[PDB]
């Protein structure tokens, strides 16, 4: 149940900068963010133990993200995550941060954490999640962002999003119901 | 905190 929303918030401004969000549809993709990034991570997981793996790479990730996501969905998040495995391990000598090295407003950091509560994690997997959520959040608000301004509004309210998923055939397969 | 509020980003 952890919060996503000033990243989300960020992803927004990159893809719809003057488009507003409410309180309540943020909170809903925050929960969007939350159920996803727990799919793959337990998918991942399942799949390192399954193959004898001590640990969680981002080969685990990627194959999680095919088994569940539908088809769109995963070529385009595994290309972002696999530009950000590459921008990330090319950007070692950097100072900066590590969502930085992987040109990421998602949190690097946090979704190793969460990763290893729930045995070891690569340094290339919380990366390619990162880049994963970041990409199903910039997606879902391209097209709420896309109905709002549509429907003749400046900010995303919940009937947005609920046009958005329903609307775009592989979304209301992962999120719909 | 409304539900129809906008948003505000509480980090910088």
């Amino acid at each position: 149940k952890e919060t996503y929303s000033s990243y989300i918030y960020k992803v927004l401004k990159q893809v719809h900068p003057d488009t507003g969000i409410s309180n309540q549809a943020m909170r809903i993709l925050n929960s969007f963010v939350n159920d996803i990034f727990e799919r793959i991570a337990t998918e991942a997981s399942k799949l390192a133990a399954y193959n004898k793996k001590s640990t969680i790479s981002s080969r685990e990730i990627q194959t999680a993200v095919r088994l569940i996501l539908p088809g769109e969905l995963a070529k385009h998040a595994v290309t972002e995550g696999t530009k950000s495995v590459t921008k990330y391990s090319s950007s070692a000598q950097s100072a900066q941060s590590r969502s930085a090295k992987a040109g990421l407003a998602f949190p690097v950091g946090r979704v190793h954490r969460l990763l290893r509560k729930g045995q070891r994690v690569g340094a290339g997997a919380p990366v390619y999640l990162a880049a994963v959520l970041e990409y199903l959040a910039a997606e879902i608000l391209e097209l709420a962002g896309n109905a709002a301004r549509d429907n003749k509004k400046t900010r995303i309210i919940p009937r947005h999003l609920q046009l958005a998923i329903r609307n775009d055939e592989e979304l209301n397969k992962l999120l719909g119901h | 905190d409304g539900d129809d509020e906008e948003f505000v980003n509480e980090e910088y």
